[PDB]
RNA sequence: UUUUUUUUUUUUUUU
C-alpha cells in the first residue's frame, strides 16, 4: 500500500517481462519505451481510476 | 554396338527405383563437387598441412612416430569409409539370416542338394533352388505333381488339413486349374501388363504373387485399387501374424511360444520401404532379375586392421543409423586442427538402447570369424557374355560422362597399380 | 591493388582463421560448460521451482559464454547462437568461391541441411521468453524473474 | 502452483506460402528427431489443414466494354502438428522453430 | 466327400473369416452384410445391408417416401433390388449428406450396386444390363467471363 | 485513426547517409569488451562478509521453527548459501524434507578439490621461424 | 469438468446460471472461460486469473 | 565482346563459357509427346535453359543455349535417362564460347492450328 | 526485435550490413524481354 | 524504352490532398465521440457541420503508384496497369502468386 | 527352434536390409563432374610429400568399389523375390471365396 | 466427386477478408521494393 | 517393449482423454463468437 | 423401434 502515496492500493504493480523491444535497424534505433509506455510497463494492466 | 548401349541404358532404370526419396542425377552431382572444394578450402591452411612440408626440407620424415590415429582415410579431399570392412560387415550379418535353412529345409523337406556350406554367397542361391521344387506346366499332369509332393508336406501342416491322401488333392487341383484359364479369356491391367513375354520359358509358376485371382466369374473391384494405386504398408504387421498362425498352431512342430514375432516384422517392413518395397507391388519383381549388372565373386585377403574396423559397423547399424559418417571422430577437420577428438561414439553416440535385438552380445550371434579368409565359378547366366562383364560396362559409360563433364577430355597417362593422374587437355568442335 | 589489404590472398586468410575456426572454439567451449556445470533437472522445472543453487549457477554460465565469443571479422551481425554462427560461416565462404554454375548457388541451403554436424546443434538453442512468462501472471505472482542474470 | 504444472500438449502450426517451402520444413523436422537422449524421440502427429486459396477480379486494356477479365490467383498453404506428453520443453521448442 | 474340406477348411480363420455366413448354394448365395459407397454430383452415400424383411430407414429414423415423395426416383433407388429378386428379404440403409432432390437418388444406386457384387461374385453379371455400375465423374462447367451472362447466353 | 494512415509509401528524405567518417567509428568501437557482470559483481565481495559472522548467524535458525519459515525468498536463499562454506552443520533433529532444500549427494562447495593428437601438435608448433 | 469438482446442488446450479449455457457443453460436461480485454498477452493473462477467482467467492453461499 | 583468346585457362574461368547445345531425338512417342515436352520445361527451369525446343508426335529437335558445362548434364539426360523408347539420336551442329545470347526464356513450339484447317490439310 | 533465436537479424546488434559483391542468381527475374525499372540512366536516342 | 520506377511515384496535387485528411481525422477522431455523446444523452438530434472537413467519409481509395481514384481494392491497392506491371517483374513469386491456374 | 526365431530371424535380417547408406549415395561417390578440377590441394598433392594425408587412386581403383557393389546387388533381389512375394501372397488370399 | 481439386472454394467466394486466415503482402513489400534501389546505386559507389 | 519405429511412445489411454477435451473448447467457441458478430458494432435496438 | 420416432435436400471439414 505505500510502494506509491498517488495510488493507494493493495495490489497495484506486477512483474516486468523480459520480451525483447527495439527497432533492428532503422532512423528511430534509440527509441526504446516511451514515456507513457513504460508506466504500464510495470503493472499487471492498465486502468482508467487516474 | 546397339545391344551393348540398349543394355547400359535399360539397367540404369532399376536404380533409379531404389532411390525413391532421392535427387535425380542431376542434382546429386552437383553437390558432390561443392563438398570436395570445401574440404579443400578448410583445410588449406591447417597446421597438420603446413607441419608436412616443413618436414622434407629439413630431411626429417617423422622425429618420434606417427602422430596421427590408424583409422581415418581420405580420398580426394573426401571422407570414405573402408572398402574392405564393409565387406566382412555385410557378409556376417547376412550370413546368420540363412542358418534356419537346417530347421526348414534340412529337417523337414530336403531339397535334394541345397549346396556346399558356404561356397562363396550362400544367400540367394539357397532360395533359388528351394523355390525350384513346385513346378506344373501342363493341366492334365496335376494328378502326377500331387503324387510327388503331399507326402513332403504333410508334417508342417495342419491337422484337418493332413489326414487327406495325394489323389484327393489332385481332384480339387484339376478342376482349379481350368476355371483360372478359362476365366483369363478391369482384367486387363493385371494380366498383361505385368507378365514380361521371353519366347524361351516353356513353363510358368502358379499361386506365387498373381496367380491365385480370378478364380471367379468377377473379381473385387477395391482390390486392384491396393496393388496398383498404393499399396497399404501400415497392415503390414496385421496381415503377417495371420498367416504365421495357419503353419503353427502352438501345438504342432512349431514351438508353443510365439508373441513378439509381430512386433519386431514391423520394423523390417518400414526399412524396407526407403529401398523402394512400394514400388515392387506395383510392378511384377522381373526386371530387376534379368536387367542388374554382375560380376565374379570377391576375392581379398582379411587383414587384421580391417578385421577389427568392421566391429564398430555392426555396432551402430544395430540401432537404425548404418551410416558412419554422420558419426563424429570422422570429421577431418577436427583431426588436423586438434579439436575435442576422442572415441567416445560407443558411448556417447551409442545411447539409445536396443531392447529388442541384445543388449552387449553382437559378435557371439554374429560370428565374425566366418567367411573372411576361407572366402578365398562363373554362373549359368553369367558365362554367357561378349568377354566384358555387365557390370564393367555400366561404369564404363558412366565413368566416361562424369570424367569428360565440359569443355574437356581429361585422359590417360598412367595405368600400373591401380595408381593413375589426370590432367586437362582442349577439345575441338564436330 | 596497390595496397597489401585487398588482394584476393589476404581476403582468404582472414575468412578461414575468423570465420570457422574461431566458430569451432566457441562450440566446444559451450558444450563443456555444460558438462561440468549441470542442473538439477530439466531446465523448464528449474524456473518454476525458484529454488538456490539453480539460478546461481545459470548466471554464472550466461557470464562464461559471453566473455567467450569471438568477434567476426567479416560478419558484423554478432549472433550469439553458436549453431547460427556455423550455419551462416559457411555460407559466406561457399558463396566467395565454392560455386561453378547458376544451379549451384540455388542449392546452398541444402548442403548445410545434409551436413550431420548442423543437425547436432539444432536441438540445443535458448528458451523463448513467451513459454513459461504467461503461466506466471495467470497465478498472480509478483516474485519471479524469467531472465537469469536478473533473478540473481 | 506453479511447480506442479505440466505440458500437456502443444499444437504447433505452420503457413507457407509455397510448396517447395513447405517440403524444406518437413525434412527439417525429421532430421532434428532421432537425436534425444531417451531411447524413441518425440514422434508428433501430422494433421493438414486444406489449402486455402483468394483470386480478385479485375476489367481488361483500358477503355474497354468489358469484354476479357485477367485473374490473379495467390495460392497458400496449411500444416498442424500435435503432441502429448512434452516432457523435454528444450528437445521440443527448439527443434520446431530450428 | 473331400472336395469341401479344402474349400470349407480354409474359409475358416485363416486369411479372411468375414466370409463364414452363406444361404445354401442355389437361390441367395447372399453374404449376411454388405458395405457399399456411391459418390454423384456434389453429395456422397453409405448404404449398408443387413439380413432383415423391415421397413426401410433413411436417417434421423424417418420414412424412405418422405425424401423422394415422386414415383421416378423411388424406382432407381431400387431397381438393383428387383433384378436381383431381393425384393422382401434384406434391409435397406441410406445415409447421404448434401446434394439436391435427384442428385442423392443417383448415388443411392451406385452405392447399393457396388454392395451387391461384394456380397455374391456371381449376382454381378446380371446388372451390367441396366448400366447400373456405371457412373458420371464429370461435373458442371465453369461460367466463362466476358459478356455472357451464363456458359454461353449471347447479348444484343 | 491508426488504420487510414497505413496507405501510400513512406518518406524518401530522411534516409541514413553513406558517411566516411562514421564507417571508421562504427569498426573502431566493435571490437569492445562487455565488462558488465551485473549479477556476478553483487554476489562478489559477499561471502567474506558472511564468513566473519558465521556465529552470529548460527543461532538464526535455532530459535526458529520450520513452520515459521514462510518467507522462503529471504529465508531459504540465506540457507542454501549459507550450507556452502559449512557443509556440515546438524543444528537440530528436525530437518528439510527434502523439499524446500534440496542439499543432494553431490554439490559443489567454495572448497575446491588434451590427448596424443594435440600434445604432438604443441611440440612442433613454435619450432619453425 | 463440473463433474471433477465437487459442489453441493444448489452450488452447482449457480456456477451455469451465472456464466449463462453459452460457455457449457452439455455433451462433455465442462466449461469454458474466455477473457481478451486486453492487447498485450501478460496484461490479458492476469486479468484471467483475477477473475476467475472471484467466481468461485460468490458461488459458495 | 572479347574472345576466349583472352587468358581462359583452368584456374577459374574453366567454367565460365557458354554455347549451345546438340540433339535431335525421333521416334514414336506415348499419346501426341505430351509427357515428353512437360517432362522437359520442368528440367530445363532448374538448369536455366534460355533457348526453345520442338516435340511432336515423332519429330522432335530444337537449339538450346546456355552454359557450357549445364548444358552437359542434359545431354546424360535425353541419351539414357529417357522413360519412353527412343530409336536413335542425332546431331547437327555444336559450338562452345560466344558473348552474349540469343534469346531469353524458355518455351516450347506448339501446333496452334485452327481445327478447321486439319481436314483440308 | 524478435525473440526468435533461429533468427538471422534478430541478434543484430550494429546498423550495418555486408553486402555482396557479385551475384549469380538476380532476385528481379523477369518473366520475359521487359527490363528492371529504374536501371537506365543515360537518356534513350531516337534515329530522327 | 523504360519502365517506371514503381517505388517512387511521381509528383500529384490531388494524392497528396487525400493523404493531408488522414491526419486531421486521426487527432480529431476523439472529438467526434464527444459530439455523438452530447446530444444522445439529452435527446436531441442536431448536424455537426465540423465535422464536414475532418471526417471519415471525406478520405478515398486511391492509387499509390497513379494518381487516380478509381479501380483500387483493398488488397493490392493498386491500378489496372499498377498490379500488371508489379506481377511481369518478378516480385510476387516470393509471396506465393502461381499464374498457371485461371 | 524357441530361443533362434523371438529375435533372430525378424531382427537380424533388418541388419543385413539396413543397406541404405552405401545405396543412397551415388555410384561414384569419391568421383564427381569436378574431380580433374583444381579440388587437390597444391601444397599437399602435387609433390607427393605426404603418403596419408591425401592418395589421388579413385580414378583406375574401382576394383575394390566393383566387389563392393557386386555384394550389394545380389540381397537386393532376394528381398524382392522373398518379401515382397510373400507378402502378396496374404493379400491375395484376403478376398478368396 | 473431387475433394481435393475443389479444395479452397469455400474460403475464395464465401469468407470475408477480415474473417479468414488469409494474410496480406502489401505491408512487407512495401519495405521491401524500396530497400533494393537503395542497395544499388550505393552499392558500386560505396566499393569506389 | 513392443515399440514400433514411426510412433508416439505415449499410451493411447492419455491421448483419448486430451482430445476430447480439445474438441470441447472449440464448439464453445465456434457458438460464443457466432452470438456476438452483428454489423455496426455497439448499436442495439430502440436503444436510444 | 408393439413404452422407437412423430420427419424434405446445398456450394470447406471427422486428417
Amino acid at each position: 500500500d505505500a510502494l506509491h502515496p498517488h495510488h493507494p492500493f493493495r495490489n497495484h504493480f506486477g512483474f516486468e517481462s523480459s520480451v525483447p523491444y527495439g527497432v533492428v535497424g532503422s532512423i528511430s534505433m534509440g527509441k526504446g519505451r516511451k514515456k507513457i509506455e513504460k508506466e504500464l510497463a510495470r503493472l499487471r494492466y492498465p486502468t482508467l481510476q487516474r | 554396338l546397339q545391344e551393348l548401349e540398349s543394355f547400359v541404358g535399360s539397367a540404369l532404370r532399376t536404380y533409379r527405383l531404389l532411390r525413391p526419396h532421392a535427387l535425380p542425377f542431376y542434382k546429386e552431382d552437383s553437390l558432390l563437387s561443392m563438398q570436395s572444394k570445401l574440404n579443400e578450402a578448410t583445410l588449406k591452411h591447417s597446421p597438420l598441412v603446413h607441419d608436412l612440408v616443413e618436414l622434407k626440407k629439413r630431411n626429417l620424415s617423422v622425429p618420434s612416430d606417427l602422430l596421427p590415429p590408424d583409422f581415418n582415410a581420405l580420398q580426394f579431399s573426401l571422407p570414405v569409409v573402408s572398402a574392405r570392412g564393409f565387406l566382412l560387415a555385410l557378409s556376417a550379418a547376412a550370413n546368420s539370416v540363412a542358418e534356419d535353412l537346417e530347421f526348414l529345409c534340412r529337417r523337414l523337406s530336403v531339397p535334394n542338394l541345397p549346396h556346399p556350406t558356404h561356397p562363396f554367397r550362400l544367400k540367394l542361391l539357397l532360395d533359388a533352388l528351394f523355390e525350384s521344387f513346385k513346378l506344373r506346366k501342363d493341366p492334365h499332369y496335376a494328378h502326377d505333381w500331387a503324387q510327388r509332393n503331399w507326402p513332403r508336406l504333410q508334417a508342417a501342416m495342419p491337422e484337418p488339413l493332413s489326414e487327406l491322401s495325394a489323389d484327393s488333392v489332385g481332384l480339387w487341383l484339376k478342376a482349379h486349374l481350368e476355371r483360372v484359364i478359362e476365366n483369363q479369356r478391369d482384367g486387363r491391367g493385371r494380366l498383361l501388363a505385368q507378365k514380361f513375354p521371353l519366347k524361351s520359358d516353356e513353363e510358368d509358376l502358379y499361386s506365387l504373387a498373381d496367380d491365385f485371382i480370378f478364380d471367379h466369374e468377377i473379381v473385387d473391384e477395391q482390390f486392384c485399387d491396393e496393388r496398383l494405386s498404393q499399396f497399404p504398408i501400415d497392415k503390414a504387421g496385421e496381415l503377417f501374424r495371420r498367416v504365421a498362425d495357419f503353419f503353427g498352431l502352438t501345438k504342432g512342430p512349431q514351438p508353443a511360444v510365439n508373441d513378439a514375432v509381430v512386433a519386431q516384422f514391423q520394423n523390417l517392413v518400414y526399412t524396407l520401404d526407403e529401398i523402394g518395397l512400394s514400388n515392387w507391388m506395383k510392378m511384377d519383381t522381373r526386371e530387376i532379375e534379368e536387367f542388374l549388372p554382375e560380376g565374379d565373386p570377391p576375392s581379398f585377403a582379411a587383414s587384421q586392421q580391417d578385421l577389427d574396423a568392421a566391429r564398430l559397423l555392426l555396432k551402430a547399424a544395430a540401432r537404425g543409423k548404418a551410416n558412419l559418417l554422420d558419426f563424429e571422430a570422422l570429421d577431418p577437420y577436427k583431426l588436423l586442427h586438434g579439436f575435442d577428438f576422442k572415441t567416445v561414439q560407443e558411448e556417447l553416440a551409442t545411447l539409445p538402447p536396443n531392447p529388442f535385438l541384445t543388449d552387449a552380445d553382437i559378435d557371439e550371434l554374429f560370428d565374425i570369424t566366418t567367411a573372411a579368409v576361407s572366402m578365398n565359378a562363373s554362373l549359368r547366366n553369367f558365362k554367357a557374355k561378349f568377354g566384358r562383364t555387365p557390370l564393367e560396362a555400366l561404369l564404363d559409360s558412366e565413368e566416361k560422362f562424369l570424367t569428360s563433364a565440359g569443355p574437356v577430355d581429361w585422359l590417360k597417362d598412367e595405368d600400373e597399380n591401380g595408381e593413375a593422374f589426370v590432367s586437362w587437355r582442349w577439345k575441338r568442335p564436330a | 591493388y596497390i595496397t597489401s589489404a585487398n588482394f584476393s590472398e589476404p581476403v582468404e586468410l582472414l575468412s578461414l582463421a575468423e570465420d570457422l575456426h574461431k566458430a569451432e572454439i566457441y562450440t566446444q567451449t559451450t558444450e563443456k560448460l555444460e558438462k561440468q556445470w549441470p542442473a538439477a533437472g530439466g531446465v523448464a522445472k528449474g524456473i518454476q521451482g525458484d529454488q538456490f543453487f539453480d539460478v546461481m549457477a545459470a548466471a554464472v554460465r550466461e557470464d562464461l559464454q559471453d566473455q567467450s565469443r569471438p568477434v567476426l571479422v567479416n560478419e558484423l551481425t554478432d549472433h550469439e547462437n553458436p549453431y547460427c554462427m556455423k550455419r551462416e560461416a559457411l555460407r559466406r565462404l561457399v558463396l566467395h568461391a565454392c560455386t561453378r554454375n547458376c544451379l549451384d548457388e540455388t542449392l546452398t541451403d541444402t548442403l548445410l541441411d545434409r551436413r550431420a554436424d548442423l543437425q547436432r546443434l539444432r536441438s540445443k538453442a535458448r528458451l523463448p521468453p513467451e513459454v513459461l512468462e504467461p503461466l506466471a501472471a495467470f497465478v498472480g505472482i509478483t516474485r519471479f524473474s524469467f531472465d537469469r542474470r536478473a533473478r540473481l | 502452483a506453479l511447480s506442479a504444472y505440466s505440458l500437456r500438449s502443444l499444437i504447433v502450426t505452420y503457413n507457407s506460402r509455397n510448396r517447395s517451402s513447405m517440403n524444406a520444413t518437413i525434412e527439417n523436422l525429421k532430421n532434428a528427431l532421432r537425436w534425444t537422449s531417451p531411447s524413441e524421440s518425440s514422434s508428433p502427429s501430422s494433421a493438414p489443414s486444406s489449402a486455402p486459396s483468394s483470386a480478385p477480379s479485375s476489367s481488361w486494356s483500358p477503355f474497354k466494354y468489358k469484354y476479357a477479365l485477367r485473374h490473379y490467383v495467390f495460392e497458400d498453404h496449411r500444416y498442424a502438428f500435435a503432441f502429448y506428453d512434452v516432457n523435454s520443453v528444450q528437445e521440443v521448442v527448439s527443434a520446431a522453430l530450428g | 466327400s473331400s472336395d469341401s474340406a479344402l474349400i470349407s477348411g480354409a474359409i475358416v480363420r485363416a486369411f479372411n473369416p468375414e466370409r463364414m455366413k452363406v444361404f445354401m448354394h442355389n437361390g441367395c448365395e447372399w453374404l449376411w452384410q454388405a458395405e457399399g459407397t456411391g459418390t454423384r454430383k456434389r453429395a456422397a452415400a453409405h448404404v449398408i445391408i443387413r439380413r432383415g424383411t423391415g421397413q426401410v430407414r433413411v436417417n434421423n429414423d424417418e420414412d424412405l417416401y418422405v425424401r423422394w415423395p415422386f414415383y421416378y426416383n423411388r424406382m432407381d433407388v431400387l431397381q438393383p433390388f428387383f433384378l436381383t429378386g431381393t425384393a422382401g428379404i434384406y434391409d435397406l440403409f441410406i445415409h447421404v449428406r448434401g446434394g439436391g432432390s435427384s442428385g442423392q437418388a443417383g448415388a443411392v444406386r451406385l452405392a447399393v450396386g457396388r454392395a451387391l457384387v461384394s456380397a455374391c461374385p456371381a449376382c454381378a453379371r446380371l446388372l451390367e444390363e441396366d448400366m447400373v455400375l456405371y457412373e458420371d465423374t464429370r461435373q458442371r462447367m465453369p461460367k466463362m467471363p466476358g459478356r455472357m451472362k451464363a456458359r454461353k447466353m449471347r447479348t444484343w | 485513426g491508426r488504420q487510414m494512415m497505413k496507405w501510400y509509401w513512406p518518406s524518401k528524405y530522411m534516409l541514413q547517409d553513406v558517411q566516411m567518417a562514421q564507417y571508421f567509428q562504427m569498426q573502431a568501437m566493435r571490437f569492445a569488451p562487455r565488462p558488465a557482470h551485473v549479477s556476478l559483481t553483487t554476489l562478489s565481495a559477499t561471502m567474506e562478509q558472511c564468513w566473519k559472522k558465521r556465529d552470529a548467524v548460527r543461532a538464526f535458525f535455532q530459535s526458529i521453527d520450520e513452520k515459521v519459515l514462510r518467507e522462503n525468498p529471504t529465508l531459504q536463499d540465506l540457507y542454501g548459501l549459507y550450507r556452502t562454506l559449512c557443509p556440515d552443520d546438524p543444528l537440530r533433529t528436525p530437518v528439510d524434507p527434502a523439499l524446500w532444500r534440496d542439499p543432494g549427494f553431490t554439490w559443489q562447495h567454495t572448497a575446491d578439490q588434451l590427448s596424443a593428437l594435440a600434445e604432438t601438435g604443441l611440440g612442433q608448433s613454435a619450432s619453425e621461424l | 469438468r463440473v463433474a471433477d469438482l465437487k459442489l453441493s446442488d444448489s452450488q452447482e446450479q449457480r456456477l451455469l446460471d451465472i456464466l449463462g449455457p453459452e460457455r457449457y457443453d452439455e455433451q462433455t460436461g465442462v466449461v469454458c472461460l474466455e477473457a481478451d480485454v486486453f492487447p498485450q498477452l501478460n496484461h490479458n493473462a492476469a486479468y484471467l486469473g483475477d477473475i476467475l477467482q472471484q467466481l468461485m467467492r460468490e458461488v459458495k453461499k | 565482346t572479347a574472345p576466349r583468346v583472352v587468358r581462359d585457362r583452368d584456374e577459374t574461368n574453366f567454367h565460365e563459357m557458354l554455347g549451345k547445345f546438340r540433339f535431335d531425338l525421333q521416334g514414336s512417342f506415348k499419346e501426341n509427346g505430351d509427357m515428353l515436352r512437360d517432362s522437359l520445361l520442368q528440367v530445363g527451369r532448374d538448369l536455366f535453359l534460355v533457348g526453345w525446343v520442338k516435340c511432336r508426335s515423332r519429330f522432335a529437335t530444337g537449339h538450346i543455349q546456355g552454359d557450357v558445362h549445364a548444358l552437359s548434364y542434359m545431354r546424360r539426360y535425353l541419351e539414357k535417362h529417357v522413360d519412353e523408347s527412343v530409336s536413335s539420336v542425332r546431331f547437327y551442329e555444336e559450338n562452345f564460347g560466344m558473348p552474349l545470347l540469343e534469346y531469353e526464356r524458355l518455351s516450347a513450339v506448339n501446333d496452334f492450328r485452327a481445327p478447321g484447317k486439319k481436314q483440308q490439310h | 526485435r524478435s525473440s526468435n533465436p533461429f533468427c538471422l537479424l534478430s541478434a543484430n546488434k550494429t546498423g550495418w550490413l555486408q553486402w555482396s559483391p557479385k551475384q549469380r542468381v538476380p532476385f528481379p527475374q523477369p518473366l520475359g524481354k521487359r527490363k528492371v525499372g529504374g536501371t537506365d540512366p543515360q537518356p534513350p536516342v531516337f534515329p530522327k | 524504352l523504360n519502365p517506371p520506377p514503381i517505388a517512387f511515384p511521381s509528383f500529384n496535387r490531388r494524392c497528396q490532398k487525400d493523404w493531408l485528411a488522414r491526419r486531421a481525422f486521426a487527432e480529431n477522431e476523439v472529438n467526434g465521440r464527444i459530439y455523438k455523446n452530447v446530444y444522445q444523452n439529452l435527446g436531441f438530434k442536431g448536424p455537426i457541420p465540423i465535422l464536414n472537413k475532418v471526417g471519415q467519409y471525406r478520405i478515398r481509395m486511391r492509387c499509390i503508384s497513379g494518381g487516380y481514384s478509381r479501380g483500387i481494392f483493398r488488397f493490392t491497392r493498386m491500378a489496372r496497369m499498377g498490379m500488371l506491371q508489379l506481377a511481369r517483374e518478378g516480385w510476387l513469386k516470393k509471396y506465393g502468386y502461381r499464374p498457371g491456374l485461371f | 527352434p524357441a530361443e533362434r526365431l523371438h529375435s533372430l530371424f525378424a531382427r537380424a535380417d533388418v541388419l543385413a536390409h539396413l543397406l541404405h547408406s552405401r545405396l543412397a549415395l551415388p555410384l561414384l561417390y569419391p568421383l564427381n563432374s569436378g574431380g580433374a578440377l583444381t579440388n587437390p590441394l597444391n601444397s599437399a598433392a602435387s609433390p607427393d610429400s605426404p603418403a596419408a594425408l591425401n592418395s589421388i587412386a579413385t580414378s583406375r581403383w574401382k576394383r575394390e568399389e566393383v566387389m563392393s557393389a557386386l555384394a550389394t546387388v545380389t540381397p537386393l533381389v532376394l528381398a524382392a523375390t522373398s518379401v515382397s512375394r510373400f507378402l502378396k501372397t496374404a493379400h491375395a488370399l484376403s478376398y478368396f471365396a | 466427386a473431387f475433394r481435393y481439386r475443389r479444395e479452397g472454394q469455400f474460403t475464395k467466394f464465401r469468407v470475408h477478408f477480415d474473417r479468414s486466415g488469409f494474410r496480406p503482402y502489401i505491408d512487407e513489400l512495401k519495405w521491401e521494393i524500396m530497400d533494393w534501389h537503395y542497395k544499388r546505386a550505393m552499392g558500386p559507389q560505396m566499393k569506389k | 517393449a513392443t515399440v514400433l519405429r514411426g510412433h508416439c511412445p505415449t499410451d493411447k489411454e492419455f491421448i483419448r482423454r486430451a482430445l476430447e477435451e480439445e474438441q470441447a473448447v472449440e464448439r464453445i467457441r465456434k457458438k460464443l463468437d457466432k452470438k456476438q458478430l452483428q454489423w455496426f458494432p455497439g448499436k442495439t435496438p430502440w436503444a436510444p
